[PDB]
RNA sequence: AGUAGUAACAAG
RNA sequence: AACUGAGAAAGC
RNA sequence: AUCUGCUUUCUCA
């Protein structure tokens, strides 16, 4: 039966084998080179390389995250007391007033 | 400005040796959201489009639109085809039988004996089964119990015989009942606004055809945490009526698979690795001199969609040729049930008004109750294509395909039978393969590459004849020596892929001591058989201890971390003199290393614990471990082997009636276990009532106590009076 | 029924290469808090500890480790606050513990987080976290990198006599319980990075008869240090040390976690299917394909807006070009 | 079986003879 | 509490729902209702635990006095929830409650923990009372084998262990008294008396008993140590590239010692036969061989058993030869005889053709089993005679069955009618004779049915017996019942003083099996006793390290570079039949490379190890021709002359040599002209290149055709896929 | 808004 | 509204 | 010569 059906099966039903050559390996996802598309925005949960960690020398006594942050801000009192919003950049749907 | 390109690592280390880097299993696995109706309709449409050229008719049993692609026109292109040829499948099965004389007979004998010695309890081994009485998903035990009670209501007491055969006889007899009366669960909606839904168990009744559809119905949902796929898929669960016979069919197919050298099932893990390595070595040593051997790493596209339950019915009949007619009918039931299977489309679709900020859930029965222009384009097209097969009650006729794919073993048998041909037209090629459920690795030996590709093309066409659609997009071929099979990457030997088992390295989340043991043993096993070196093993120990301490808030006692548990941990650290014996859960140091990964924590620290702390921890009556019942037994485990109740709370739903039924069953089982202490260990058998067994056991115990003098004469009289009134 | 929001199609953004370069670089601070391990007895344990010294000293002093620890600690605190305070807006500082070469311990405050309503009954239910993170980068330098961030200028800091402006990146992000849990378990990015490299060391050992960790990292009197193709500088292949390769793999795993979604999973699977073909080509195995364009489409449908996936496609194209050059070198045989 | 059980019962607070017949195997 | 239980039953029957549940539900259906659960269980326990730990009272308390000892709040930390919701609600506590109990709670008794987890305490004792050797870095070939996870003192089949557990813990509701209840009566009674004074939960005790008795066997990658005491440390024992020497504590059964000794002796002999003066090398290795923690000489002296290899090593070491054999429960001593093993396509009773090991020639064995003895005389596949002594019925039956199987009687093979598996589910070769023994021990009826019965002996002392183990009037054919110094040759041949060889190296079983214990070789050349892949990798690494000197000697020297210790060890994995042909072919190829200017360094490395054995050229004086040199062990252990091989591949682009999966670099030892150099001159012995693929010559000629060519005759050779060339003599 | 991605959450 | 089969691990 | 009880987690299919 198998040979009979293969004989009467359409020749168009083929696995279409093709010897692979390096020329056949075109670059993947050409559209990512399309300058008409926007650059992929930074969408990570936190800043990875742009992170700025205010450093506070400790005394081997971890009290609480709240007190740790309070002490770290107190050391950098210039940043903590800044109440003047110098808006540099704004997300289109954000509210700089509410965010500040 | 040098730019780091991680792929340049492959310039040095081959892909297989660095395959672990290609598995992003440190990230969150994709999770499906909302309804799964879209994917269910997609699979229904795909199945019917792959089977549309077949014979379409209407079932006179259910009235559903049935499609039969088997024996249909041979495909004229490479699209997924379900038009399997019965003659080709039977020829493949005959070839396999010739290759394995007596294999079918032995498999049928084993399956029949197992069925004869199989009990109805075997149907409780399922996660979530479609309970037809409530038309929902219930734990397999719950669905089985509800089905048994409903059958009792309908004078179907085969389950009481204790065997699977009488219960399946009841299953097939219930289809003949003019109407089925069962225990359903409804809910009263009280507005307090909040619509609290208080469920209660009542009695309902349905007709013959409705019950038939429910029994043939498969409930669909969305799979969660699936990895390696961009788009989400749908999964389906069957009822008791189907699983009952699927068990026997799968057992027969498993018996067949265990004796096939080209099957990757049911073997697994190291056994599977050994089998595959031996097969690859044999196929390398069998290469004709000067010839070319080529391995095709191949995946089959739309495996469940194109597999036809009628083909599996034919396979069942062919395999069970020498069996008694009762067993042949029993094995044929399951493919018959799957050929008339109905798919429940799920939770429906959510329609929203953005400006009015409103949303509503249109259920599957009401899917076509609104104009199709109110659905999005994709959903609109899906509904338009689904309409012919849509059932007014809110289900779809899915006669073709194997949506659930519960025939993994039988599909493996079909694939192996496809591999068994090995040649067509006496051409100058010979193929032999390895066949898991759908994934496969072919090995074609010929005189040159051209003949190897001819053989691969012939294998492709032959699989098309059997209803198997090799995926040209995902399948590729190279010279023998490198390939991939079931994500096992063979490069002159199966390389170690450390990333696959990476997700299991974390806290297993059972309890402190159990999780400690699980993590240590996982590290040990990964070291044994996943290529994890001693340095990575020690780092894994460190990371597991870190995650464990941050999960159970049991940081080192001398540490400065603060918490509700940490204050008492620090007090214990100060009180304890043998601090090295304190458990990690109690803020003690981590003394685990590679050599002692196989020793439990308490045993490791038993000789270092202080007597006081050791006694407090290993208190036989500590309240944190569930006891059995003073008369309560001694719980040997420590205080850290505690249990957090698996609270299945549902907002605005007070399942007091369901909890009451569950607690009634629990009380009956607890009393029975108290009467029969061996019930927990060894399953108690018997066709008689639990009350009868308990009464006889208590009467014998009372008589023995009276004779031995344990019980006073007046107490014996009281016991006898109570038993008499019982 | 509203149309689903399809992920946008974005082009290669140069900031992903910068992130890969900076996260692989060696900093001066340690963030890993690896707990103690029982004393070594067997020679296998001593070998493991010796190898761990090199591996961790390479990973531990890298920016990627600090970022991973920040993510882990923040997700732990966020899960704790979400379960402890379901109906309250909580301030969750973004904190980390760092240690420099001198053994000095510092508390690093990278910003604050507002944990909104967190009645997270479902596993995929979303809690909104409003992150106000300190930074020194000026957004205007790469505006396309920061369309999601509202950035203010709040002051300045003196790492030295130099003056560095400080900006407050404000973003209304969100996360679910599954993401929090997997953030608490991001430490696994170490193992996948170590094992892959550790195996290599083991391989070298089997070829030399003795532990080759020091030789692979630093190079002993008999073996020169292991050098890997690490990257490109002006279109020329560049060689990095063994520790640099370890840090690159660790950064790759950390980005797998950070930018891990269905897009990355699908891209990984399909591009692995393609990587196996490329390897078969490099091994002169004469690979044959049946539908190459179908496999390419399967790969490409997973490249929409995941920055890591887009940069992975770019790196794959670059590495494929280099492998094509290598094959051209191979042809004359 | 019926005759055997009847004979056993005819043969039979504290009965002299306990009955092992006329009950399920397990009991 | 029988009265209390009866009162509870009456109280439960006072509830109509419980009454109907008890009445309708059968005893079998109990197992269903025990699993009744209305609400589906959640499926992310790790996330659920991380979520619950960040809460007030995730833990559940057990109502009682011990739960009351826990204070409501401790130093402002609420350990347990308030008790104002007692009504049908339950109680909860925090993890801080657990810590408080561990800190200030009552001090209980630990005897229960010691009793229940005695298995893990024994595991810890084995770990602690153990010594560690040295870690060796080098190739390790691990074979996936089904090994026992943990040591046991009495291993029983799972059903037998379950019956024993039921008898020990549940004597009353144990069911039918089975064979296990009798054959394990002593153990059951001992455990019952030991467990008499215990209040631990019966299910926990049952799991303790099954851990003590039931055997957990798993497929694991092992390398030369499969004993459970070693399997439990497998994670530290070795990897794919390193091997840690480990000496577990506790007592070791002598069966494992004997098996490891046999494996060690077989390895020593296999490595020694190829050596010049095999006796000296065999003695040298055996004097430095340690079985687990004892020297090989002591093990041979103290073990009253072994095989041909053990006897040969004993003779080499001076110990007496113990010509004893073990065939399962049967122990035999070769009184006299001689036979050479062969592989025969034996036809089994159920129509199965198997390459079973068959012995030939007259052979007499003093056999014994249990407490019974006898004398078995046999010939090729026939039991000539079996004179057995009077003993117990079961022991006598076991002896007769085992002797029937050992004799390989044709009736015994034809007596197999049933399910007999000679191949494990992983495709590994099970021993056919042992499988036949296992089948016939249980299903022994058919063996006696087909064996045939003749007249019982009427001699003065000889009286026959039948299947009833009684002196019946008819006896089993060929079976009767009765009531009544060596020297070793250089080539490891055991010879009597008369001049007759009694055992030789060629008589050693070729099977390569993992040792039960860890065999150590305290010699610098301890890798020469490794598996095929390990030997190949070590030899090629030695070649690479000395590649400069080897090549310089080859260019300068003529024949002194083909003799080395590493190549001598490598020869031990080349079959003797093909060793000479491989040596001739490889030497011819290397000489043809040297004489001409074609020097493919990769081919020189590939073929150099094979140039050790004395050449065995064809009858016409020309070397054989090969496409692949097949090495001993496994189907993938071969070297491709032209193509790459699983054991040896070369990448000219990167000049990287992948041997057994390990990548070495030839960068530094290479000439840039070599890449342009043609591979056709380093493929066929006595063949050079002349041009490209010539259509006129014809199609590619095979090895048989190539060997028959005349001098100066051109032909087409396909070096590998896509690379045809034209070669001449 | 945002997270996220073929459908959801942004409490019931 | 977390299915099927296989493998390993842990707990009862 | 090792082959001849279920629940949950992870991986694979
Ligand atoms: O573990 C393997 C082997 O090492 C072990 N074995 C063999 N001998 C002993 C002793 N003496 N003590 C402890 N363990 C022993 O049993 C396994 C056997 O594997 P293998 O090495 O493959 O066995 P072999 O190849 O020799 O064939 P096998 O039939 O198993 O016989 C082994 C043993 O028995 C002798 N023997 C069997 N038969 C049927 C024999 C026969 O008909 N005539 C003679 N002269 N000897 C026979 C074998 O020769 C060996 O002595
Ligand atoms: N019952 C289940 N079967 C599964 C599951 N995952 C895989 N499988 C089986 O394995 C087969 C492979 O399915 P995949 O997940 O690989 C679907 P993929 O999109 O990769 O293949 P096609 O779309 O069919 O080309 C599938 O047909 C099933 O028979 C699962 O979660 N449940
Ligand atoms: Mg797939
Ligand atoms: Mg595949």
């Amino acid at each position: 039966a198998i040979e009979r059906n293969l004989a009467r099966m359409s020749p168009l039903v083929s696995v279409t084998p093709k010897k692979l050559t390096w020329e056949d390996l075109r670059p993947i996802g050409p559209h990512i080179y399309n300058h008409e598309l926007p650059e992929v925005p930074y969408n990570a949960f936190l800043l990875m390389s742009d992170e700025l960690g205010l450093a506070n020398m400790t005394e081997g006594k971890s009290k609480k995250p709240k007190t740790l942050a309070k002490e770290c801000l107190e050391k950098y009192s210039t940043l903590r007391d800044q109440t003047d919003p110098i808006l540099i950049m704004k997300s289109e749907k954000a509210n700089e007033n509410f965010l500040w | 400005g040098m730019n780091i390109n991680p792929y340049f690592l492959f310039i040095d280390v081959p892909i297989q040796a660095a395959i672990s880097t290609t598995f992003p299993y440190t990230g969150v696995p994709p999770y499906s959201h909302g309804t799964g109706t879209g994917y269910t309709i997609d699979t229904v449409i795909r199945t019917h489009e792959y089977s549309n050229k077949g014979k379409q008719y209407i079932s006179d049993v259910t009235g559903c639109t049935m499609v039969d692609p088997t024996n249909g026109p041979l495909p004229e292109d490479n699209e997924p085809s379900a038009y399997a040829q019965l003659d080709c499948v039977l020829e493949a099965l005959d070839r396999m039988d010739e290759e394995h004389p007596g294999l079918f007979q032995a498999a049928s004998q084993n399956a029949m004996e197992t069925l004869m010695v199989t009990t109805v309890d075997k149907l409780t081994q399922g996660r979530q089964t479609f309970d037809w009485t409530v038309c929902r998903n219930q734990p397999a035990a719950t669905a089985l119990n509800t089905t048994i009670t409903s059958f009792r209501l309908n004078d179907l007491n085969g389950a009481d015989k204790g065997g699977l055969i009488p219960f399946c006889q009841d299953i097939i007899d219930s289809l003949d009942r003019p109407e089925m009366t069962f225990f359903s669960v409804k809910n009263i909606k009280k507005k307090l606004f909040l619509i609290k839904r208080i469920p209660m168990k009542v009695k309902d009744k349905i007709t013959k055809v409705e019950y038939i559809k429910r029994a043939l119905s498969l409930n669909t949902m969305t799979k969660d945490a699936e990895r390696g796929k961009l788009k989400r898929r749908a999964i389906a669960t069957a009822g008791i009526q189907i699983r009952g016979f699927v068990l026997v069919v799968e057992n027969l197919a498993k018996n067949i698979c265990e004796n096939l050298e080209q099957s990757g099932l049911p073997v697994g893990g190291n056994e599977k690795k050994a089998k595959l390595s031996n097969a690859v070595a044999k196929m390398l040593s069998n290469c004709p001199p000067g010839g070319i051997s080529m391995t095709v790493t191949g995946d089959n596209t739309k495996w469940n969609e194109c597999l036809n339950p009628r083909i599996f019915l034919a396979m069942t009949e062919r395999i069970t040729r020498d069996s008694p007619i009762w067993f042949r009918d029993f094995c044929s039931i399951a493919p018959v049930l799957f050929s008339n299977k109905i798919a429940r489309l799920g939770k429906g679709f959510m329609i929203t008004s953005k400006t009015k900020r409103l949303k509503a859930q249109i259920p599957c029965p009401d899917l076509f109750s609104i104009p199709l222009e109110r659905y999005n384009e994709e959903t609109r097209a899906k509904l338009k294509k689904l309409k012919p097969f849509f059932n007014e009650e809110g289900t779809a006729s899915l006669s073709p395909g194997m949506m659930m794919g519960m025939f993994n073993m039988l599909s493996t048998v079909l694939g192996v039978a496809a591999l068994g041909i090995k040649n067509i037209g006496n051409k100058e090629y010979l193929w032999d393969g390895l066949q898991s459920s759908d994934d496969f690795a072919l090995f074609v030996n010929a005189k040159d590459e051209e003949t190897c590709m001819e053989g691969i093309n012939d294998f492709y066409r032959t699989c098309k004849l059997l209803g198997i659609n090799m995926s040209k997009k995902k399948s590729y071929c190279n010279e023998t020596g490198m390939f991939e099979f079931t994500s096992m990457f063979y490069r002159d030997g199966f390389v170690s892929n450390f990333a696959m088992e990476l997700p299991s390295f974390g806290v297993a989340g059972v309890n402190e001591s159990a999780d400690m043991a699980i993590g240590m043993t996982i590290i040990k096993n990964n070291m044994i058989n996943n290529g994890m070196g001693p340095a990575t093993a020690q780092t894994a120990i460190q990371l597991f201890i870190a995650d464990y301490r941050y999960t159970y808030k049991c940081h080192r006692g001398d540490s400065k971390v603060e918490g509700k548990r940490m204050k008492i941990i620090k007090e214990l650290w100060e009180n304890t003199k043998g601090r090295d014996g304190l458990l990690v859960a109690d803020g003690g140091p981590n003394i685990y290393n590679l050599r002692n990964l196989h020793i439990p924590e308490i045993v490791l620290k038993y000789n270092l614990m202080d007597p006081e702390y050791k006694g407090r921890l290993l208190h036989p009556q500590n309240p944190f471990v569930g006891h059995l019942s003073k008369m309560d037994y001694d719980a040997v485990s420590g205080t850290h082997s505690w249990r957090t109740k698996r609270n299945r709370s549902i907002l605005n739903t007070d399942q007091r009636n369901m909890i009451l039924e569950e607690q009634c069953y629990a009380k009956c089982c607890n009393l029975f276990e108290a009467c029969f202490n061996s019930a927990s260990y060894r399953k108690p058998v018997g066709q008689h009532s639990m009350l009868e067994a308990m009464a006889h056991r208590l009467r014998m115990d009372a008589r023995l106590d009276y004779e031995s003098g344990r019980m006073s004469k007046d107490d014996f009289e009281k016991a006898m009076a109570h038993l008499g009134e019982i | 029924q509203e149309e689903p929001k399809i992920p946008n199609k974005c082009r290669v953004a140069a900031w992903v290469q910068t992130e890969m370069n900076l996260l692989s670089t060696l900093t001066s601070k340690r963030a890993l808090d690896l707990p103690e391990i029982g004393p070594d007895v067997a020679p296998v344990e001593h070998v493991g500890s010796e190898r761990r010294k090199y591996f961790v000293n390479e990973i531990n002093y890298c920016k990627a480790s600090t970022v991973m620890m920040k993510y882990v600690l923040f997700h732990t605190s966020l899960l704790n606050e979400s379960n402890a305070s379901m109906g309250k807006y909580k301030v969750i500082p973004i904190t980390n513990r760092v240690v420099n070469e001198k053994g000095e311990s510092f508390d690093m405050l990278y910003g604050l987080a507002v944990k909104g309503q967190s009645h997270l009954r479902g596993d995929t239910d979303v809690v909104t976290v409003v992150t106000f993170e300190f930074s020194s980068t000026d957004p205007r330098v790469d505006s396309g990198k920061w369309p999601k961030y509202t950035v203010f200028r709040i002051g300045s800091l003196f790492v030295s006599g130099r003056e560095k402006s400080v900006y407050l990146y404000c973003r209304v992000n969100g996360t679910n319980k599954i993401q929090m849990k997997w953030g608490m378990e991001a430490r696994r990015c170490l193992l996948q990075s170590m094992q892959q490299m550790e195996a290599i060391v083991e391989q070298e050992s089997s070829i030399q008869g003795y532990d080759m960790t020091k030789a692979c990292f630093k190079g002993d009197r008999v073996n020169s240090p292991k050098t890997f193709s690490i990257g490109t500088q002006e279109g020329k292949l560049v060689k990095g040390s063994f520790g640099k390769a370890l840090r690159v793999i660790f950064t790759k795993c950390l980005m797998h976690y950070v930018f891990g979604n269905a897009q990355l999973e699908g891209f990984s699977a399909e591009s692995r299917r393609l990587l196996l073909l490329i390897q078969a080509l490099k091994d002169r195995k004469g690979p044959w394909v049946f539908d190459l364009e179908g496999m390419y489409s399967g790969i490409e449908e997973c490249i929409s807006n995941n920055p890591w996936v887009i940069q992975s496609a770019y790196w794959f194209n670059e590495w494929l070009g280099f492998e094509k050059e290598g094959s051209k070198v191979l042809e004359s045989v | 079986i019926c005759v055997h059980l009847e004979v056993c019962y005819v043969i039979s607070l504290r009965p002299q003879y306990e009955v092992i017949e006329g009950m399920p195997r397990t009991i | 509490m029988t009265l209390a239980k009866i009162e509870l039953l009456k109280q439960l029957l006072r509830d109509n729902e419980a009454k109907t549940v008890l009445k309708q539900t059968t005893v079998d259906q109990y197992n269903i209702i025990r699993k009744f659960n209305t609400s589906r269980i959640e499926k992310n326990p790790s996330l659920r635990m991380k979520w619950a730990m960040c809460s007030n009272f995730p833990l559940a308390l057990t109502k009682g006095d011990m739960a009351n000892r826990i204070p409501l709040e401790y130093k402002g930390i609420q350990l347990k929830t308030n008790a104002e919701d007692i009504g049908t609600k339950g109680q909860m506590c925090s993890i801080a409650a657990v810590t408080w109990w561990n800190t200030y709670g009552p001090i209980g008794d630990t005897e229960g923990f010691e009793r229940v987890y005695e298995s893990f305490f024994l595991r810890k004792m084995r770990l602690d009372n153990a010594t560690w050797g040295r870690i060796t870095f080098g190739p390790v070939e691990r074979v996936r084998k089904r090994v026992l996870l943990n040591p046991l003192t009495k291993e029983m089949p799972p059903d037998e262990a379950s019956n024993v557990i039921m008898e020990i813990l549940f004597p009353k509701e144990a069911g039918i008294p089975r064979e296990s209840t009798w054959i394990h009566r002593e153990l059951i009674k001992e455990k019952r008396e030991k467990l008499k004074g215990t209040m631990i939960t019966p299910i926990v005790l049952a799991y303790m008993l099954e851990r003590e008795l039931v055997a957990r066997r798993r497929f694991l990658p092992v390398a030369g140590a499969t004993s459970a005491e070693f399997i439990e440390m497998l994670h530290c024992l070795q990897g794919e590239n390193w091997r840690q020497i480990y000496h577990p504590g506790g007592n070791k059964l002598t069966e494992s010692r004997s098996q490891s000794m046999i494996v060690a002796c077989r390895k020593i002999i296999r490595r020694s036969i190829v050596a010049s003066n095999p006796l000296e090398l065999a003695v040298e290795i055996a004097n430095k061989t340690v079985i687990d923690t004892e020297p090989l000489k002591s093990c041979l002296a103290a073990i009253d058993g072994g095989d041909v290899a053990c006897d040969i090593i004993r003779a080499a070491l001076g110990l007496k030869i113990r010509q004893r054999q073990r065939f399962g429960r049967l122990e035999l001593k070769r009184i006299s005889g001689r036979g050479f093993k062969n592989d025969e396509e034996i036809l089994i009773g159920n129509g199965t053709i198997q390459k079973i090991g068959i012995w030939d020639g007259e052979e007499e064995f003093h056999v014994r089993c249990g407490e019974c003895r006898g004398i078995l005389k046999k010939s090729k596949m026939k039991l000539e005679k079996l004179l057995i002594n009077s003993a117990k019925k079961e022991d006598m039956r076991d002896l007769i069955i085992l002797c029937m199987v050992f004799s390989q009687d044709t009736r015994m093979f034809q007596g197999v009618r049933g399910e007999i598996n000679f191949l494990n589910r992983a495709g590994q070769l099970l021993s056919p004779m042992y499988q036949l023994q296992r089948y016939f021990l249980n299903r022994s009826n058919d063996l006696f049915d087909q064996w045939g019965y003749e007249e019982s002996p009427k001699a003065s002392e000889l009286h026959g017996i039948n299947e009833s183990m009684n002196a019946s009037d008819y006896t089993l054919k060929g079976v009767v019942v009765t009531r009544n110094k060596v020297s070793i040759t250089k080539n490891l041949s055991l010879i009597k003083r008369t001049g007759e060889v009694i055992m030789g190296a060629n008589d050693v079983s070729e099977l390569e099996s993992q040792a039960q214990l860890m065999i150590t070789y305290d010699t610098p050349k301890m890798w020469e006793m490794g598996t095929t892949k390990e030997l190949v990798q070590n030899t090629y690494q030695w070649v690479l390290k000395n590649l400069v000197t080897l090549k310089a000697q080859f260019l300068l020297g003529k024949e002194d570079m083909f003799q080395w210790d590493a190549f001598e060890a490598f020869e031990s994995i080349i079959p003797q039949k093909m060793a000479g042909q491989y040596s001739g072919f490889a030497r011819a190829v290397l000489k043809q490379m040297r004489d001409q200017e074609v020097m493919k360094t990769d081919q020189f490395i590939k073929l150099l190890p094979f140039c050790f054995s004395p050449p065995k050229l064809r009858s016409n004086g020309e070397p054989y021709q090969f496409l692949k040199l097949v090495l001993k062990g496994g189907g993938e252990n071969f070297i491709e002359v032209r193509k790459g091989s699983p054991l040896f591949s070369y990448n000219p682009q990167t000049e990287v040599l992948t041997i057994c999966g390990r990548m070495m670099s030839l960068k530094g030892k290479i000439e840039d002209e070599e890449r342009n150099r043609s591979m056709g001159n380093a493929v066929l012995a006595g063949f050079l290149v002349s041009g490209k693929y010539d259509p006129d010559l014809g199609d590619f000629k095979t090895i048989e055709e190539l060997e028959k060519l005349k001098p100066g005759e051109k032909a087409n050779i396909l070096l590998y896929q896509g690379k045809p060339v034209k070669v001449v003599k």
